[PDB]
């Protein structure tokens, strides 16, 4: 109310409204899902168009050969943050000949988002991210919130109506975590997960976006006729 | 009025309302504690399990500074990470110039001055965390608790978060019942009990326990996480006491 | 942050005026009147000191009339402290030009630069404008005798006769009435003193409440002399025209 | 972080007033009375030493300060603001004059530099004006003795005699009746003590009054001999005992 | 450094500081540009609440940017000096690197770019000035007239006016200027320009300035008597 | 009314942020006192440790600035420690630059100058603290100099600070009216400490255990704080008379 | 007031949303993409009849293979175009090749959110970027001050946009010839414009692989206007 | 005085056929009259069917290859995974080298 | 570069400047004009380091032209010469100093007098009846010391200049390919085409 003019102000109950308003931009975003087994990690994203004459806004971005993310909210902010991750992954490779641990990737995003919540003039990032990767400790899934909070999960979803997929994955937990050495089945589970968040619209060929990374699979994105297999 | 709209402004009382508002963010956070013992310190924290989908043991909240200091905090988690990052920078520059690892009182003032600095200007926000931290140096064990204002003291026991009062009461009993001192292994068990007892004030979601310790005899003066057999033993001791 | 306490000194009103410039001009309208009159054989500068006390040291005093170089002087209306900042800049600028070209600075060039500094404080930097209006009196070998005025906006104009500060409206009407082009310095001296005497907010115009200066070619052959009048000389010139 | 206040805190109001300068002058009005009188062979500056507690040692707090060997300063208004102005004034007499010309600045020019510093606190970003009026007394070879008043705006005026602060209105009127252009330094000291008694309420002695003169050169206060051209400071602070001697023949 | 964003969007999509800068232009003395078949004429109003002026030394309303291009304006006088100075410096810089004087379009594009920059830079307000820029490109005889405004937009005009009561004189020019047949001579162009100002001015005495620019750096300012002859002639044809 | 939020003048020529910083001074509800002997300067302050979980040895408002200078603070501990670190750094630099130990009064002036800046510059708040500096200066002898959020400073024969400062001040005034001298006419610092505690007891009307007090003593070439047992030894001596 | 980079309670940036209102006040610009080329058309909208309309420049070349149309505060577009041209030429210097249309568009959009307390405010202009490259063929992009860009088969921006876009939804198919697209832009511009459309108050342009980006003469557009009026009368 | 350059010896050779190209190099690495390694490869696959060798001062050789390999990576990131053609690689490598015109990479480069 | 000469007579200043541009063992050009017009009645010739000469000349030209447009007025030859001196005096303590020697010939319209200034790269200015830069002076100064009179006509000045060029063409080691001669008087600057 009187305490939402900027990020540098606490409300009387200890809230940061600018950060909460940034969180709200994610809620308006198109649904995206993340889930993993012990061998692979999979992103599934519902893409959104302006109208029938426009393209469908790309939701998934590659960060390295072993890492990448999906976005929900302000897309330019995802471009800034993904670019930062690309550099951090890159620095680790050039200087230490070391693939950046997905966990460190999370810590780095947390700290970058945090600085924008304590200084005057700045604003919080207005995007949520789901980071998947395969590193020296196996497959991983992370959830990034622009409050700075990063969380490691077996599965999750962010965006409008993400609660449907998040409930489904919570039920399916014991099944999909043991889909080891089978990419097409882990994707099927993710495609069924994102279906619990659809209303009046169904998954089409220029609507669905799937990404996968794992033990013997570089981070690769599927669009167009390559996702027809899964509808 | 309007005295509460800007950091670093004195109210007619002589108070900085923005700091007091940051304290509200801390009171909203989960419970974390510190127990000082014979030759070290023990840290424990409540991790609310929001969903089945959280990977157990894999969202670590206790943080190490240098190789001998442990830090835990309640409130805005990102703010706590910022403070630890600074703590690590301070500790590195102390070790660079003076060779010896940073003493705990020295480290306490480094964090204190840095947090106090975020109450001096209207262009920054106060920290939304109270931080319990400590370790072992050349003069033995030290436990500290630092608040958003920059205020810190040495503690026999310390608690912050939603279950702070419950935990404080439990801490005071230990201080009264053990005037000679508590052992490191005993303090680990007690930490588990107190977190379980302090969980009553946050009992909707069930939780995951996380413990760490520094002890001159048990961990050789270095910070280590309590895992496996020692953790399950501490969990069981706590489970027996609530029933 | 600090946005809360920003007055925004360099913005437009809905009517397209600059608030701070307008308010600075309002401040200047309460300062003691200063008059400049340009004759064919010289220039007169006359200014009224702000309500004097009997224990003020009158001879070792300077408030209204300042020397920029040997050929240019200014009359001040507004905050004196603001004026000295600008006067020192102007003095340095004159010397820079002399050092560069080995010729004394043409009056307009000096007036333009000082006016440009004022302009800047109204467009960028978030600072309050200088609360000062100048009357420039000077000579150069291109235009001869020249009078200019500049104000807080950084706008400057040239004049045959002009007033700044208090009661300019009444002073200008009186100057417009009795001024003519073939006028001599000694006639201009009289007009200046007569105008101040009629527009003054005091009971009677006396020597101790005035600063006076002339810029004549009344030296010896083709060169210009600046005469900042001493107290006794103002007392005499006030008697010579029969004001006291 | 960093000073985000890069804008003026003193601005013109619709009526033309500069609010913060006016309010600074109001602070000066509340301040304890100080005065200055110019004689033919010297200048006296005086003020009351308002003690904050009887446990305080008022000798450790100097209201009259030496700026150069021939220039002294006193004030009315805010003490802390005055103290830093004295530091800055002493330095600028060196940096912008002595280090260039190998001699101390004449009174009018040092006064001019202090006025500049006070003017800038009226226009620069993120600062309030100084809450003090200064009275600066001094001597220099080509101007003789002089006395100046510097106000929060940065304006300065030369005075034969004047007062500033609490009871300045009455003190100025008192000085007008007593001042003539033939006053000898001792006559000016006498009038200074008389004028101050009107504005002082409690104890009136050499421990509650601070008074300094600008007069003859003091070779005994130089600290060395052997250079004929160096003859000693003209600034001298009268001792507590020297004040009481003059308070008997009052 | 002072950083404040002074020019910002309002809920309806307007930038008020730019729009208020246009009001300052509307307050300024009227300026008019008319281009003929072989010339451009710049006419300027001078307000007469100022008697006792010295016209020898007072800043003229039309300024030479180079020997072949001129600039007149409406709005804040102090603001215009900054634009004129920058334009004059760019004029010399262009001659130095390209070895050719500026085109009128290029000089205008530069002046407009400066104005635009002051609408999305921190710590500055927009220029309270609109300009008429007229002249002839090097080795070209086709007349050029351009107009700029505080926002930064610029365009070419057969004839245009800015300043107070400019809407009245624009009305006059809109029915009195034939695109198919522009004023064939200097005399015709000066007259149509003087006529348009007389709709708004008052006395045709020391209130109107006229500057004529012809090809190949041929710029001259008319004197009082020369202009007064146009005023006298127009009034006698009017009584009909 | 934004003139009450930053350090600009109010219409009556006041600085409210400075005034409110003075009120922050009493936020700890602790009273301090300083007196001078022939050879020493003693400063005492109340020690209130309400929480049983606190380590009482870490609760302190007296600081050793240099080997010769001590400082007690009245005000919140974050601002108190901010002032102490700056004072330590300033005193260390002075010694390096000028080749001799920083005098108590010069450090006081310097800290007072810094405080003055916060009353004039907008981006910096005043510190809500009053700083009392003590030493046995090699030129001036036993010295007490005190700083506040206004940037004011002065030397004292003796002084007191805190919520109940006026009671202690008049108590000390009345003693020096009687004794007719500027100090405590005593040989040992032990008895000057005893005088200090005695006159604090009378003025406040409370009894003290060894853990209710905090004592700093400045002698020639060193300032030191007393342990609980040093104070207990001192409390016993007062009781047995 | 309030920070320039402030979020609304609905999770949107005030200044970005307000600049979108400025663009709705701008003159109409339409683009249609075919397999034979991309057509860009704009309404000139002269504020007065004395203004020489051919000096109104709202269609602009970025490189031989990339063109651009604008709507809103058009003065804001100058530095965007300057950046676009430098980005395009610089990429050719560094890589001895043409820069992809999407890469160009992404580069321009990187400027967009570089405002705050960097420039003082967002741009008040939207851009239609049309071009060809060997990888993805003929492309049309809508670049907004939000930093977001969408690929379009057809798109209208400005005051007549929502009406013109609804018309483009009905008319566009994947087999349109270049000539068919030219006429369609003219037809839809004539519908949403205030004054009557002719060769002086509207401008056409296209980009083809073979001939690159070309702004049409007033003579060439006039004949397409005549061809359009005749075809509408012919049924 | 410190000499920032050295000479690691070895030699390289590139030949192009109608539908193929070879890039060969010996595996010996030396300083002065000593052998550092009998097998230290200096011909590298940089992705997008480009092979590269920078022969001379091995520290500069490795630094350049490292920077170009990284350049290929970012070319994909910035231009929708587009393949970097050999002519575009060549132009890019010119700028890598000329950027250190006044402190050169001490190598002969062949791709 | 190499040969630049100047003669001030009764009513004009005459500047003669060599036409050759030689680099190594090749004369690259034999029609080079080593001069810039700074204002209608002010001309500057220059000799010195390659690149530096034209860069400095054109920089000065731009500044004087800028001044002219700003003030609608022509600076006096004295004023222009003082500006040029100061620029060179600045330059001599820069990281890389301009190695350019100049002569400035002007007609002061306010005084109705010709004026010739010699300024070297250090910023050493002198007003002279006749001037030269480089090795040229070693032949021409003594020659002019003998034959020059202060009241000579422009024609007499040109004959006096022919005598200098002839001496240089006889005794100088290098072929400087003749001179371009320009006259500065009350009517401005004009070039003699047949020399
Ligand atoms: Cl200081």
């Amino acid at each position: 109310n009187n305490y939402d003019g900027d990020t540098v102000t606490f409300s009387p109950t200890g809230r940061l409204f600018q950060v909460e308003y940034a969180l709200e931009a994610i809620k308006q975003g198109s649904v995206t899902v993340g889930l993993r087994s012990n061998t692979h990690a999979v992103l599934v994203a519902l893409k959104r168009n302006a109208d029938e004459l426009s393209s469908y806004q790309k939701k998934i971005i590659k960060c390295d050969e072993h890492m990448g993310l999906s976005l929900a909210g302000l897309a330019p902010d995802a471009r800034v943050l993904s670019n930062y991750l690309r550099q951090q992954c890159n620095y680790s490779s050039l200087v230490f000949n070391r693939k950046l641990a997905v966990e460190r990737a999370g810590h780095l995003l947390c700290d970058k988002a945090q600085k924008n919540t304590q200084s005057y003039g700045g604003r919080p990032y207005g995007v949520g991210l789901l980071i998947i990767g395969y590193d020296k400790s196996g497959a991983h899934l992370l959830e990034f919130q622009p409050s700075g909070n990063v969380t490691e999960l077996y599965g999750t979803a962010i965006g409008a109506r993400s609660q449907g997929a998040k409930t489904y994955l919570e039920r399916t937990l014991d099944t999909f975590i043991k889909i080891d050495g089978n990419p097409d089945e882990l994707i099927k589970a993710g495609v069924e997960a994102i279906s619990q968040s659809l209303r009046d619209e169904s998954l089409t060929v220029d609507n669905l976006s799937i990404a996968i990374v794992g033990k013997d699979t570089p981070f690769t994105i599927y669009d167009g006729e390559a996702v027809a297999k899964y509808i | 009025t309007g005295y509460d709209l800007s950091n670093s402004v004195f109210s007619p009382d002589g108070r900085n309302f923005q700091v007091e508002y940051a304290v509200k963010a801390v009171e909203n956070g989960t419970t974390s504690i510190g127990i000082k013992c014979n030759d070290g310190v023990v840290f424990a924290v409540e991790k609310l399990i929001t969903s089945k989908l959280l990977v157990p043991q894999k969202n670590v909240k206790i943080q190490v500074v240098d190789r001998h200091i442990g830090c835990v905090y309640s409130g805005l988690i990102p703010d706590g990470r910022h403070l630890v990052n600074r703590g690590r920078e301070e500790a590195a520059s102390f070790k660079k110039l003076y060779k010896t690892p940073i003493p705990i009182p020295a480290f306490a003032d480094r964090l204190g001055q840095y947090v106090q600095a975020h109450t001096l200007y209207n262009s920054v926000r106060p920290f939304g965390v109270s931080t319990i931290f400590g370790g072992v140096d050349k003069n033995g064990a030290h436990l500290y608790m630092l608040e958003p204002s920059g205020s810190y003291w040495g503690y026999k026991g310390a608690a912050t978060g939603k279950g702070r009062q419950s935990a404080k009461a439990e801490l005071e009993k230990l201080v009264d019942h053990h005037p000679e001192g508590l052992s490191a292994r005993e303090a680990v068990k007690q930490a588990a009990k107190i977190i379980y007892l302090a969980h009553e004030d946050n009992k909707e979601k069930d939780f995951e326990l996380e413990i760490s310790w520094c002890s001159l005899s048990e961990t050789n003066g270095l910070h280590k996480f309590v895992k496996g057999d020692l953790l399950q033993e501490a969990i069981d001791f706590a489970q027996k006491e609530i029933n | 942050g600090s946005r809360r306490y920003d007055s925004r000194t360099t913005i437009f009103s809905p009517e397209g005026r600059l608030y701070q410039v307008e308010y600075a001009l309002e401040s200047i309208s309460h300062a003691g009147t200063a008059i400049g009159i340009m004759a064919s054989d010289g220039i007169v500068l006359a200014a009224e000191r702000k309500v004097t006390s009997t224990l003020l040291e009158q001879d070792t005093s300077t408030e209204k009339l300042y020397k920029l170089n040997d050929k240019i002087a200014v009359a001040v209306a507004g905050l004196t402290a603001d004026a000295e900042i600008l006067i020192n800049t102007a003095r340095i600028h004159a010397q820079n030009y002399l050092k560069t070209y080995n010729e004394d600075i043409p009056v307009e060039i000096l007036v333009r630069r000082l006016s440009d500094i004022k302009q800047g404080y109204t467009q960028h930097g978030g600072l309050r404008p200088f609360g000062v209006s100048f009357i420039y009196a000077g000579y150069d070998d291109r235009y001869g005798y020249q009078l200019y005025t500049s104000n807080p906006s950084g706008n400057y104009t040239g004049w045959k006769a002009i007033s700044v500060g208090a009661n300019t409206s009444a002073a200008q009407t009186l100057l417009q009435m009795d001024y003519k082009d073939d006028m001599k310095v000694d006639d201009a001296i009289e007009l200046a003193l007569k105008t101040l005497s009629k527009t003054t907010d005091s009971s009677a115009l006396t020597y101790d409440r005035l600063e006076f200066a002339t810029i004549r070619k009344g030296a010896n052959d083709g060169e210009v002399y600046q005469k900042i009048f001493k107290p006794q000389e103002i007392k005499d010139i006030l008697v010579k025209t029969g004001i006291t | 972080m960093t000073d985000r206040y890069s804008f003026s805190l003193t601005t013109f109001s619709p009526s033309g007033k500069l609010g913060q300068i006016d309010y600074a002058l109001t602070a000066v009005k509340q301040g304890v009375t100080s005065l200055g009188i110019k004689a033919t062979n010297g200048v006296v500056i005086a003020t009351e030493k308002k003690s904050s507690s009887p446990l305080a040692m008022s000798e450790t707090l100097s209201k009259v300060s030496l700026l150069t060997p021939d220039i002294g300063a006193v004030y009315s208004g805010m003490g802390p603001d005055y103290r830093v102005l004295v530091d800055k004034s002493r330095k600028v007499a060196h940096t912008s004059y002595k280090r260039i010309y190998g001699e101390y600045p004449p009174t009018k020019l040092l006064v001019s530099e202090v006025a500049k510093i006070m003017q800038e606190a009226t226009q620069s970003g993120g600062v309030r004006p100084f809450g003090v009026s200064l009275l600066i007394a001094g001597h220099d070879e080509f101007n003789g003795f002089s006395l100046y008043q510097v106000d929060p705006s940065g304006s300065y005026f030369p005075w034969k005699a004047t007062a500033i602060g609490k009871g300045s209105v009455a003190a100025k009127t008192f000085l007008e009746k007593r001042w003539n252009d033939e006053l000898e330094l001792e006559d000016a000291i006498h009038i200074a003590l008389l004028t101050l008694k009107e504005s002082v309420e409690g104890e009136f002695n050499g421990d509650t009054i601070e008074l300094a003169i600008i007069g003859d050169e003091n070779p005994d206060l130089l600290g060395y001999t052997g250079i004929p051209t160096d003859k000693g400071p003209r600034f001298r602070k009268l001792t507590s005992q020297e004040i009481n001697d003059r308070l008997e023949a009052l | 450094g002072y950083d404040r964003a002074l020019s910002i969007f309002s809920p309806d999509g307007h930038i008020f500081q730019v729009e208020y800068a246009l009001e300052a232009v509307k307050r300024g003395t009227c300026a008019v540009g008319v281009k003929g078949k072989n010339c451009v004429v710049l006419g300027c109003e001078r307000r007469s609440t100022l008697k006792l002026q010295d016209t020898r030394i007072t800043p003229s309303k039309v300024s030479k940017i180079d020997s072949h291009v001129v600039l007149s304006f409406s709005g804040l006088n102090a603001d215009s000096r900054i634009l004129i100075e920058k334009a004059r410096v760019e004029a010399q810089s262009h001659r130095l690197t390209l070895e050719d004087p500026v085109t009128v379009e290029y000089l205008t594009r530069y002046v407009a770019g400066v104005q635009q920059r002051y609408t999305q830079s921190g710590g500055v307000r927009p220029f309270g000035v609109s300009t008429l820029i007229a002249g002839f490109d090097p080795r070209d005889d086709e007349p050029k007239l351009y107009q700029t405004e505080p926002s930064g937009i610029y365009s070419s005009w057969s004839a245009q006016t800015i300043g107070r009561n400019s809407k009245t004189v624009r009305e006059f020019l809109e029915k009195n200027y034939d695109r198919k047949e522009p004023p064939a001579t200097v005399e015709e162009c000066v007259k149509l320009t003087v006529r348009s100002l007389l709709e708004v001015v008052q006395t045709g005495a020391k209130n109107i300035e006229i500057t004529v620019v012809k090809p190949d750096s041929d710029i001259v300012a008319l004197s009082s008597e020369e202009i007064n002859q146009y005023v006298t002639q127009i009034e006698q044809e009017k009584q009909e | 009314g934004y003139d009450r939020h930053i350090t600009i003048f109010s219409p009556e020529g006041r600085l409210y942020q400075v005034e409110y910083a003075f009120k922050a001074t009493n936020q700890t509800n602790i009273n301090s006192l300083a007196v001078r002997g022939k050879d020493c300067t003693v400063v005492i302050s109340q020690k209130k440790v309400p929480d049983k979980l606190l380590d009482p040895t870490t609760v302190s408002y007296i600081f050793c600035i240099s080997r010769t200078i001590g400082m007690v603070v009245n005000g919140p501990i974050p601002d108190a420690r901010n002032a102490a670190l700056r004072a330590k750094a300033e005193a260390a630099e002075f010694r390096y630059k000028y080749g001799y130990d920083m005098p108590c009064d010069v450090l006081a002036k310097r800290m007072a100058n810094l405080s003055q800046i916060y009353t004039q510059r907008a981006y910096m708040r005043p510190l809500g603290v009053i700083l009392t500096f003590v030493s046995v200066d090699e030129e001036l002898g036993p010295s007490i100099y005190k700083t506040d959020p206004a940037g004011y400073y002065v030397g004292y024969k003796a002084t007191a600070t805190g919520p109940k400062q006026q009671e202690i001040t008049t108590n000390l005034e009345n003693h020096f009216k009687k004794s007719k001298i500027d100090h405590i006419n005593e040989e040992s610092w032990e008895k000057v400490v005893e005088f200090a505690i005695t006159h604090m007891i009378d003025a406040l009307g409370t009894e003290f255990s060894k853990n209710d007090l905090e004592v700093g003593v400045a002698t020639k070439d060193k300032f030191f704080t007393l342990s609980a047992e040093n104070i207990e030894e001192r409390l016993v001596a007062i009781a047995e008379q | 007031d309030r920070g320039v980079s402030t979020f609304s309670p609905e999770g949107r940036l005030f200044q970005v949303e307000y600049s979108l209102e400025a663009i709705k006040l701008g003159s109409t610009a339409i683009g249609i993409a075919t397999k034979e080329g991309v057509v860009l058309g704009v309404e000139k909208r002269a504020t007065s009849p004395l203004l020489e309309s051919d000096s109104i420049e709202k269609i602009v070349e970025i490189d031989r293979h990339i063109g651009c149309a604008m709507s809103g505060l058009t003065a804001d577009a100058r530095s965007m175009i300057e950046h676009a041209r430098t980005a395009a030429v610089t990429h050719n210097l560094y890589y001895d090749e043409d820069i992809n249309v999407e890469s160009l568009t992404q580069s321009v959009c990187d400027l967009a959110l570089r405002f705050g307390e960097l420039m003082s405010r967002p741009f008040g202009v939207a851009l239609l970027i049309a071009g060809h490259d060997a990888d993805d063929g003929y492309q049309l992009f809508h670049a907004e001050p939000s930093g977001t860009f969408y690929r379009y088969n057809a798109k209208a921006i400005g005051s007549g946009s929502e009406g013109a876009q609804a018309e483009l939804l009905n008319e566009w198919h994947s087999s349109l010839t270049l000539k068919e697209a030219e006429l369609l832009v003219l037809k839809i511009l004539k519908q949403v414009m205030e004054e009557k459309l002719d060769e002086n108050n509207a401008q056409l342009s296209c980009i083809t692989k073979q001939d690159g980006f070309k702004i049409y003469d007033n003579e060439k557009t006039a004949e397409l206007i005549k061809e359009l009026k005749e075809k509408e009368a012919a049924e | 005085q410190f000499n920032p350059y050295g000479d690691n010896g070895g030699t390289i050779l590139g030949i192009a056929g109608e539908d193929f190209a070879v890039l060969a190099g010996d595996t010996r690495n030396i300083t002065d009259y000593s052998i550092n390694s009998r097998y230290e490869p200096k011909v590298f696959d940089c992705g997008d069917n480009i092979v590269m060798s920078a022969n001379g001062f091995a520290a500069d050789g490795d630094a350049l290859v490292k920077r170009f390999k990284n350049s290929v990576k970012w070319y994909h990131f910035d231009h929708n995974d587009k393949k970097l053609s050999i002519n575009s690689a060549a132009r890019n490598i010119q700028h890598l080298l000329y950027g250190k015109r006044f402190f050169p990479y001490y190598v002969h480069t062949i791709i | 570069m190499d040969i630049i000469l100047g003669i001030r007579v009764q009513d004009s200043v005459i500047l003669a400047s060599s036409k050759a541009v030689t680099r190594g063992i090749s004369v690259l050009k034999d029609s080079d004009d080593k001069t810039r017009q700074l204002s209608p009645h002010t001309l500057m010739s220059f000799a010195g380091e390659a690149g530096d000469t034209v860069q400095f000349a054109e920089y000065i030209q731009a500044n004087i032209q800028l001044y002219s447009i700003r003030e609608d007025y022509e600076l006096s030859p004295q004023a222009v010469s003082s500006f040029v001196r100061q620029e060179l005096a600045k330059s001599i303590r820069s990281r890389r100093p301009y190695q350019v020697n100049v002569l400035i010939g002007g007609y002061d319209k306010k005084k109705n007098k010709p004026e010739l200034y010699q300024i070297d790269y250090l910023g050493t200015k002198v007003e002279l009846p006749y001037g030269a830069h480089g090795y040229s002076g070693f032949y021409t100064f003594s020659l002019l010391d003998h034959h020059y009179r202060p009241d000579m006509t422009t024609e007499e000045g040109l004959d006096l200049l022919k005598l200098c060029v002839q001496e240089l063409e006889k005794r100088m080691p290098m072929d400087f390919k003749g001179v371009i001669v320009k006259i500065v008087d009350k009517d401005g600057i004009r070039q003699v085409d047949d020399f």
